[PDB]
């Protein structure tokens, strides 16, 4: 009876001026956490759900209920049931909303119009003063979940909202130190678990991004004696037209960007995790999701534009720091290729950060592939998408530098062969991922050499002929036979110096000579 | 730096032969072989200092192996290790937000234990195979012959990988990744599978070295953390000797969003070592506890988490550890108070403890009570800080009439009785009449009334000088009143010496009398039939006392029970209503109920009475009231109430002399449970014993029966009808007469001496 009759009302009084207010007052006065009256708070909840998705065709629902938000939360200018309750309510009818519209999906691992522009912005904010101010009494799935209604919200608004009139500086310098730093972050009860830190950059990407936009018919055959069989049957008609009516009626419905700040703040955030109080990977992860929203493309550009002391703190740390898993490896290498594609603002980047050794340095370290917790060190390849990523680094970094000087590149390039191929060196030992290898020697063979320092082309013929000639006078005494191995490897090397020995000198002589004066 | 480095191993190993196994031991090895704690807690406290500091619980061990002896204690207070523990505290609470489940999943959870998700998801590959994969996909294929396989990929000589991408509808919390191979024919099996998840979908990323799987039956890839996944990509090398792969089934793995180690790192790891602090040693605790009494926020922070649901397995340190610091100074134990009561069963203990410990400050505390006690009430009957005092928990009322009628009992060193006024007891009268009957804060509020006026029986006797006692008309209220003040023996002393329990018998009697002359027909005050059930409640609860009960087995009280009797029924339907009817019957059967109960006098006067009214039954149809007489009054087995108390915990409003907390029990159970079957629901090992107050040093038998006792005590100069039985546990220990008394004779079997059972088999 319940439902029956919310069903009638709001087929009736459903388009009410004050229904809206009647809705709000009756939702305030039975829930209050001063009620002492049981009720079934849960059905005749989700009844209220119902009437509510009838009555969305009423404009002044929404408005009402978000302006009980408004008067509910002004004691921080704490009840946390009503806000639990009202919140996930809001948020079906949201849902109901959003699937209507798709139909006329960041949201999916929860389900298995107008408004004025200033109160939003006034209920947002003091939402955003709720969150900042959450200890033990609260919990993080109403956090999480205010979140989510938070993204839905400011997507619903028109316009959307922008981040500088949310927050200023302090504001957001405190949510990114609560979300990056590894003083609130150290291990596995990080901030809600993985499913808020999943939500908060969900909510951080949407909001950047609208930023940036019968029955049977039987009868008694006995009966057919008397004349009165006419009345039986039109009270079976009247009444099954009528159940018809019943069905229909209960189915049928009643008819100013935040990016110099927010790049200021990323700076502050990466002067400060030099004091190892923010760790790099969750940092690095998020950044390139928020930057990379705008499917992976090397040819996509970044949003997020980065600063010169930013790329010096994240060398130094991550040359300081070893042992880093092949995971963060990956990762690092998409935000390099992504940070390749950023100009900066004139001399450029690339430049600058080939420059100094610490790069020379990393790049080591990744194709050494020592792995020293590896209980697994079978097959040390980081897999084809990895080498894949690093064609389009180098490829990138070939491109865009070709015009000005790949000369120092082929110099820097040629340092990289020497020290892997030098005295205790990954290439001899046979550690390190053969896939990479192969695939940047190869890319290397179409790098021209023309203006390439002497002294270093000797230093690298000489490193790479000892230690092939040490390899094959001192080969093994099996081979087992049952594909890409490093006889390939070998191959190609010989390969590119046969390149480099074609080459004619720099003030025809050529290099032949110089190799042949070193006996 | 070594110190460093084995410390943050310390801080980042994990709980329970291990390597943080062997660094716990050679660091107690070098506790062991040190010389002294300076030069031990020196590294601790840099590590903890310069860490915020990383603590597991092998390092919660060690600080509490390393504080084993009181010098420990005293040279950590000495360097200031308590300050900045106090720091730690704040930080920490200030820090992390709770994670349990509350009640935003509870009402998330009925709106729509590891659960596969195979099914589920969609496939695809890069290269288009002739025969889709979803056959990997289904729930249980059937596995038991495997012929060929159940899905295969013929590898190009070119290509050495097959990328099989697995889009799941929405991101799932992975937790294992289970592979089945052809198990028939292996030699098809991949070389090495890499792994790719994406949360979002569409970022896809590799998670490891790609793990060696050929001759491998079972494929078991876990993982360490849990991954919240969208989409996997599984990149299948080829297999060492064959072009071919044979797969027999994929099994997803892991939990949705709401499907020990979790709160040890927590704040509560220092809250133990506090406890030790305060509680190994209660001689080193009190300077100490000084010391770390003013640190900003203790007190907030610790009832805030106190009143969280962490505390559950842990809670006993934390009351005792508020009861320590509470006693420890006056003016912290009343702010203290003051936030627990005006910003649980926990705070009723509190109250219990604070209300009992003897102390010079028990005076302050009580006198804070009272105020708080008289401002709630004050403001209850008058319709931020004063929400507390909006609706104070009747359990924590009863704790003070507990707390009270203790004091009372116990030889206080203070004069308890000066702190009770004239004025308190008239301001309790207007509270009890500001409010009807139905609820139980009335109940609370005439329990402090009969605590009181058992310590003052003179505030009683006032009690009688306002409702016209030395017509007569009470209402309700008033017999409410008086009948939870009238439990205590001073009160129903008072009681017996009025006349009012005489004037109100007769007039009620006559009344009875009058309506049975009018059935029959179709100073003195009259009392209506709306009123009749209700009084004869009041005789219910006022006749729990012996004397009481020895009294109404006099000639005095006969009279009612033949008038109540005849008139219930002889008077077949000044008419009676049917539910007046049944209330005033259910009264009969609570009376009748409490007047055979262990009184043996009145057992067999009762069985005389019954012989006398079914010898005088008409001669055929039996009333409704014999027949449900006859069906419960001795039908039921006799039941008594034990009272037991215990210096250990043991695990409602009661009278105050039955204390309050889960450190005193008290049921009413049938005589015929044993006292093995009370104590399973509550080599040298303790052993639960119980005792009586009148038995001087022998041990209560498992198997001994509760009627046998009761005749034990009524063998032992016990006054007739006495209902509670005082019981106290002790632990004795075991190394790894009684029985034989006459158990009591029961009204059926009184009745049935002198064969009343054939004439009710008459009159059936």
């Amino acid at each position: 009876i319940r439902l029956h009759t919310g069903l009638l009302l709001v087929q009736l009084c459903g388009g009410e001026r004050w229904w809206g207010q009647f809705l709000s007052n009756v939702l305030q006065e039975l829930y209050n956490s001063e009620q002492l009256l049981i009720f079934p708070q849960d059905r005749v909840f989700m009844l209220l759900s119902c009437i509510g998705q009838r009555s969305l065709s009423n404009s002044g629902v929404l408005e009402s209920l978000l302006n009980l938000l408004d008067n509910l939360l002004s004691p921080l200018q704490l009840d946390i049931p009503m806000i639990s309750w009202v919140v996930m309510l809001v948020s079906r009818l949201l849902d109901y909303v959003a699937t209507v519209e798709d139909e006329a999906n960041q949201w999916s691992f929860i389900n298995n119009f107008t408004l004025a522009h200033e109160r939003c912005i006034s209920v947002v904010q003091k939402l955003v003063l709720f969150l900042l101010s959450m200890d033990f009494t609260c919990h993080a799935d109403l956090l999480l979940f205010v979140c989510k209604v938070l993204a839905r919200i400011a997507n619903a608004t028109r316009p959307t909202i922008h981040l500088c009139e949310i927050v200023n500086e302090p504001q957001l310098e405190r949510l990114l130190l609560l979300l990056v730093g590894t003083d609130f972050n150290r291990g596995d009860i990080s901030w809600g678990g993985a499913w808020a830190q999943y939500s908060l950059t969900c909510m951080l990407q949407d909001i950047l991004a609208g930023e940036l936009l019968s029955v049977s018919q039987a009868l008694d055959a006995r009966l057919e004696v008397g004349l009165e069989q006419q009345a039986e049957l039109m009270l079976k008609m009247m009444s099954t037209l009528e159940a018809d009516s019943i069905l229909q009626a209960l189915t049928n419905t009643s008819p100013l960007s935040s990016v110099p700040m927010l790049n200021v703040c990323f700076n502050k955030l990466f002067s400060m995790l030099q004091v190892h109080h923010v760790q790099l990977e969750s940092l690095l992860q998020l950044w390139l999701t928020l930057s990379l929203n705008s499917l992976y493309n090397a040819n996509r550009i970044p949003v997020i534009s980065l600063n010169q002391a930013s790329i010096t703190s994240f060398l130094t740390v991550l040359a300081w720091y070893p042992n880093t898993l092949l995971r963060t490896w990956c990762l690092v290498l998409h935000s390099l290729t992504l940070m390749t594609n950023m100009q900066l603002n004139q001399e450029s980047t690339a430049h600058l950060l080939v420059s100094d050794p610490n790069l020379i340095h990393v790049l080591v370290k990744f194709l050494s592939g020592t792995s020293p917790h590896g209980t697994n060190q079978h097959s040390p390849q980081v897999g084809p998408t990895a080498t894949q990523a690093m064609q389009e680094f180098l490829t990138r970094l070939q491109v865009h530098l070709s015009s000005t000087c790949p000369q120092i590149f082929s110099e820097f390039l040629l340092k990289l062969i020497h020290i892997l191929s030098t005295e205790r060196g990954a290439f001899q030992t046979g550690q390190g991922p053969l896939d990479a290898q192969v695939k940047l020697l190869e890319f290397t063979l179409e790098q021209n050499f023309e203006v390439v320092s002497v002294s270093t082309i000797s230093a690298v013929i000489e490193s790479v002929t000892f230690l092939v000639h040490h390899y094959i006078t001192c080969s093994d005494k099996v081979m087992s036979r049952s594909e890409m191995t490093r006889d390939q490897l070998m191959f190609d090397l010989l390969k590119l110096v046969n390149i480099l020995v074609q080459l004619p000198l720099s003030g025809p002589a050529y290099v032949a000579d110089l190799v042949l004066a070193n006996q | 730096q070594i110190m460093s480095q084995i410390l943050s191993a310390l801080g980042l190993c994990n709980s329970s032969i291990s390597v943080g196994d062997g660094l716990f031991t050679i660091l107690t090895t070098l506790s062991k072989k040190a010389s002294t704690v300076h030069m031990m807690l020196q590294p601790i406290l840099t590590y903890m200092a310069c860490g915020t500091c990383q603590l597991s619980e092998p390092l919660l061990w060690f600080i509490l192996r390393v504080l084993d002896t009181s010098d420990a204690l005293k040279a950590f207070h000495d360097m200031g290790g308590v300050q900045l523990i106090c720091n730690n505290m704040v930080t920490s609470t200030r820090a992390i937000v709770n994670t349990a489940r509350s009640m935003v999943s509870t009402i998330m959870k009925f709106l729509d234990g590891i659960h596969n998700f195979a099914p589920l998801g969609t496939i695809t590959s890069s290269s288009p195979t002739a025969q889709p994969a979803e056959v990997l996909l289904q729930a249980t294929p059937p596995h038991r012959r495997a012929r060929s396989a159940a899905w295969s990929y013929i590898f190009l000589p070119e290509e050495a990988w097959c990328d099989l991408t697995i889009h799941l509808p929405a991101a799932v919390l992975l937790k294992e990744i289970h592979i089945q191979p052809h198990l028939a024919s292996l030699a098809t099996c991949p070389s090495s599978v890499s792994v790719e998840v994406s949360a979002d979908g569409v970022n896809m990323l590799p998670l490891s070295t790609p793990v060696v799987t050929s001759g491998l039956t079972y494929i078991k890839i876990q993982l360490v953390k849990a991954e919240v996944a969208s989409a996997v990509c599984l990149r299948l090398h080829r297999p060492r000797d064959a072009s071919t792969l044979g797969l027999s089934q994929i099994k997803l793995l892991g939990l949705t969003a709401f499907g020990e180690d979790q709160v040890s790192k927590t704040s509560i790891g220092w809250l133990r070592l506090l406890h030790h602090c305060l509680t190994h040693i209660s001689d080193l605790e009190g300077m100490m506890a000084s010391a770390a009494a003013p640190t900003a926020n203790l007190l907030q922070t610790c009832a805030a988490l106190l009143m969280s649901p962490y505390c559950g397995m842990h809670s006993p340190n934390i009351e005792v550890v508020l009861v320590k610091i509470g006693l420890q100074s006056t003016r912290i134990g009343l702010k203290l108070i003051d936030i627990l009561l005006r910003n649980s069963d926990s705070t009723i203990d509190i109250l219990y403890q604070l209300g009992t410990t003897q102390d010079p400050g028990t005076k302050d505390r009580i006198q804070a009570l009272l105020k708080w006690v008289s401002d709630s009430a004050r403001v209850a009957a008058m319709k931020t800080v004063e929400y507390g005092l909006l609706m104070p928990s009747p359990s924590h009322l009863h704790c003070v009439a507990a707390i009270l009628w203790h004091s009372y009992e116990l030889l206080v060193e203070y004069d308890l009785p000066a702190l009770l006024d004239q004025e308190l007891f008239e301001l309790l009268f207007n509270w009890s009449m500001s409010l009807p009957c139905n609820m139980v804060l009335k109940k609370a509020v005439d329990s402090l009334l009969c605590s009181m006026c058992h310590v003052h029986p003179n505030y009683f006797s006032l009690l009688m000088g306002w409702m016209g006692i030395t017509p007569l008309a009470l209402t309700e209220s008033h017999l409410a009143t008086l009948a939870s003040s009238s439990q205590s023996p001073e009160a129903i002393k008072q009681l017996l010496d009025s006349g009012l329990p005489s004037l109100l018998v007769r007039s009620l009697a006559s009344f009875c009398f009058s309506h049975i002359s009018s059935s029959e027909s179709i100073n003195k005050m009259p009392i209506t039939a709306d009123l009749v059930a209700p009084i004869l409640r009041f005789l219910t609860e006022v006749g729990n006392s012996h004397i009481m009960k020895d009294w109404l087995g006099g000639s005095e009280v006969n009279p009612l029970w033949t008038a109540l009797l005849f008139l219930l029924c002889h008077s077949g339907s000044t008419g009676l209503t049917t539910q007046q009817r049944t209330a005033i019957e259910n009264a009969t059967v609570a009376f009748f109920l409490q007047c055979i109960s262990c009184h043996p006098n009145n057992q067999k006067l009762m069985a005389q009475v019954l012989c006398e009214l079914f010898q005088t039954s008409p001669q055929g149809n039996i009333s409704g009231f014999i027949r449900r007489l006859f069906l419960q009054l001795m039908l039921e087995d006799e039941k008594v109430t034990m009272f037991l108390q215990s210096p250990c915990p043991l695990y409602v409003i009661q009278h105050p002399m039955y204390g309050a907390g889960h450190k005193f029990r008290t049921l009413h159970l049938p005589v015929s449970t044993t006292l093995s079957d009370v104590l399973d629901r509550v080599i040298t090992v303790p052993v639960f014993h119980l005792f009586h107050k009148l038995l001087a040093g022998q041990p209560l038998p498992a198997e001994m029966t509760l009627a046998q006792l009761l005749t034990l005590l009524y063998d032992r100069k016990l006054p007739q009808g006495y209902r509670s039985i005082d019981l106290t546990v002790k632990l004795g220990s075991r190394v790894i007469s009684l029985l034989e008394t006459c158990p009591i004779q029961s009204p059926l079997q009184v009745f049935a001496g002198m064969g009343g059972l054939a004439l009710i088999a008459e009159r059936l």
